[PDB]
């Protein structure tokens, strides 16, 4: 069948080129839900994840956003300590006792 | 131990630990890695020079690790059953989001919060192209980064401003700047060094529209030619089966090939040998797929049928005749407009292609001006018997049909064949 | 390298067998050599010079050796353009010049190379003066007639001898198996 | 079908050996609108090209 | 060397222009990552009007 | 070495046919063999015993 120009005209109608919008930020992974929930669910629980998804999608980009909004305590200052000359453990010491 | 210098693991504790797939599978410290995650083994990297080295003792690991990478770097690496026991949750994006007025406000706050001074026209431009992206009429392109080049080009082009003129030109310039290869092959055409056929009609020749090699794989016509011999029930695709491909069916040699057997039946066999060639070598055939175009200049070829040279066929068919859908139509169809329009339309110029990819036509604003004036037309097959009748202007059953000629030429090429044999005899 | 067919064979293979069908098989068999190589012709050209030499000695139709041809050919006939054409009608003619010119030689080329004809001073002057000649083809049918120096009009045409010349072929083949079989 | 010498003929006319040309000198890109218009909004926009 | 200066990240202020043959970016157009750095394409054509 | 009849029991089979013509075809399957293996019979003709 020969399609129409109707069927065919893909393209929302602009309504004016003029008069600058202004709109609202939106949420972190914007049409994202899955994303967005599995992050919830690996950061509420501590599990470690990974994020897939094609290339230039920005990944990293929300990824980092959404991590600098996160809260935990204070990380404990880690610190090398000498066993011996050949043997060193990694030791962990409250915040500020370093 | 004054000499122990941090590494990502030990200024990632209490925190997040962010790497790579890519760039642990490449740089060969996925196992390393995976050692640390598993048994808390973390230990500096020693000089195979140094004399001594230093015992570290395993360390427990409070951080977290989020592996960050495209689905191809994964499918590398989820093989091994650690990474499944390890890494429990999939973040994953989808490539496209629903296109809805929800999203182009979202797509519009995240632009502007990106710095970009945006009009209604230019965020609908922007919108549009995302879908364009997409090749899909409902879904836009989830890529955000490459709607923010797009914006950042418009926005240079503008001066600031991202108008619909603004945006409109800088899809412009970047679909001309890697413009060069389709500017030769037009002037090729013009100059009638690479001869095309968009006028007229012809047997056994059809202008099939394949895709060329590049970042933004363009679509041009290729004067596809299907000739039929009398002899054994064998189809010769010379592009698909040259030189070390006669042993290898391809799938497509075989799909078409059980087509016209299982089809067209009066003969305990197919009495014919089709050859299918393609102009020149910037084709470059997928063998997974049997073209629609392919099999309507088989049909042609057997049933002496002049196809129409002013529509170009695209599709790929199954052995049931049904018409699948092809990816980048877009482009496809684009390309034999370009082609037409360098030769001049003329008004019945079109292209057949399938019905399943009718949600993903999402055209340039010069294909729909053209559809508007009827300077070039777009058919929508569901079954490579639509395909032909509108090639061939006549329905296949009826007085003197399609059907009827091509059990005319299968009928004509088996006499060929007991004429040979009573030669044989005496 | 008799099992890669280099996609010349097909082609070729593919327009005989569809272009002369009186037969329900091909019964001639091709050989293709080059005296003197020095060729080292693309394995995806199928020139029109082997073409027209194939369909010569299947009908027994006598080439002129003054005219040269060149460029490749689909399975359909129509002939394809080809690259360094200046080259290699260049070539042709100092070899002319060389062995003399006749006032009958010339180059037989695709009718797809005339936006690439950019030729010499020598050349050009060559052919002002009538003594060297240009050919443009669209089909092999056309090269094969001018070739030969006779059309398919009227009687004694090229046609109907490629099909006496397959015809008397195929009853060799005949009568080859009629004595293997009585 | 032989074709002649006039449709064979390609080379613009020359008019005369003698008096030499002088002409202002080209911007650069010449003929390269593409090429050109590319580096420029490269350039503007900072792009990477 | 024991270990060079573990040099900090630094935000790069420069434009990179590459420079080569097709057949250069042939073999390097295939890693996404190029398309994604390199997004304009000043294409030198072969021949002049 | 079954495949290809390298041109020398061809020899044999067309002076049969040639010098003793009463049928189109060879009536009879001529099987020649060797004592022992040591020969390496070279395939270049037809020998005379």
């Amino acid at each position: 069948m020969r399609l129409s120009y109707e069927a065919l005209e893909w393209r929302t109608p602009i309504e004016n080129s003029t008069e600058p919008v202004s709109l609202p930020p939106p949420p972190p992974f914007f049409g994202q839900e899955r994303a967005r929930e599995a992050l919830e669910l690996a950061i509420r629980g501590g599990f470690h994840a990974y994020l897939v998804g094609p290339p230039s999608l920005g990944k990293h980009e929300a990824l980092l956003a959404y991590l600098s909004t996160q809260s935990v305590e204070t990380p404990p200052d880690l610190l090398y300590v000498p066993l011996s000359e050949r043997k060193v453990a990694v030791l962990t010491l409250p915040s500020g006792q370093e | 131990v004054s000499l122990i210098r941090p590494g990502a693991v030990h200024r990632a504790q209490g925190g997040y630990l962010i790497l790579d797939a890519l760039s642990l599978k490449r740089e060969g410290t996925w196992e390393a890695f995976k050692r640390a995650l598993r048994n808390g083994q973390v230990e500096p990297v020693t000089e195979p020079q140094a004399p001594a080295g230093l015992e570290v003792e395993p360390f427990p690991i409070q951080m977290q690790v989020i592996l960050v990478g495209t689905p191809e770097a994964f499918e590398g690496l989820e093989e091994d059953p650690a990474f499944s026991e390890l890494f429990r949750i999939r973040a994953e994006f989808s490539p496209t989001l629903p296109a809805s007025p929800e999203n182009c406000t979202a797509l519009g706050g995240w632009l502007l919060a990106q710095g970009f001074q945006l009009t209604q026209g230019g965020l609908t431009r922007l919108y549009d192209e995302a879908r364009r992206m997409a090749e899909q009429r409902d879904r836009m392109d989830a890529r955000l980064v490459e709607i923010r080049a797009l914006a950042e080009e418009a926005a240079v082009l503008g001066g600031g401003l991202l108008t619909a003129e603004s945006v409109e030109q800088a899809i412009a310039a970047r679909e001309h700047r890697s413009f060069l290869s389709e500017e030769e092959f037009l002037r090729a055409v013009q100059e009638g060094v690479i001869r095309l056929r968009t006028t007229g009609r012809a047997v056994g020749e059809v202008n099939s529209l394949v895709v060329v090699e590049a970042a933004p794989y363009w679509g041009r016509p290729a004067r596809l030619t299907a000739r039929a011999a009398p002899g054994r029930d064998h189809l010769i695709s010379i592009d698909r089966e040259a030189g070390l491909g006669g042993q290898i069916f391809h799938k497509a040699v075989l799909t078409l090939a059980g087509y016209l057997r299982s089809r067209y039946i009066e003969h305990g066999s197919l009495p014919v040998t089709i050859s299918l060639a393609f102009e020149q070598n910037y084709v470059s055939i997928e063998g997974d797929a049997a073209g629609l175009a392919e099999l309507v200049a088989a049909l042609s070829a057997i049933g002496n049928l002049p196809l129409r040279q002013d529509l170009a066929v695209t599709g790929a068919v199954d052995q049931t005749g049904k018409v699948l859908a092809v990816g980048a139509i877009n482009a496809k169809v684009e390309g034999f407009f370009r082609v037409c329009k360098a030769l001049g339309l003329s008004g019945t110029q079109g292209v057949i292609l399938p019905e399943a990819n009718l949600a993903n036509l999402t055209l340039r604003a010069e294909v729909l001006e053209a559809v508007r004036a009827g300077q070039f037309h777009i058919y929508a097959v569901e079954t490579a018997e639509q395909a032909l009748e509108i090639l061939a202007g006549a329905r296949m059953e009826g007085f003197r049909g399609l059907q009827e000629k091509i059990r005319a030429g299968l009928e004509a090429f088996a006499r060929l064949e007991e004429g040979h044999d009573k030669e044989d005899r005496e």
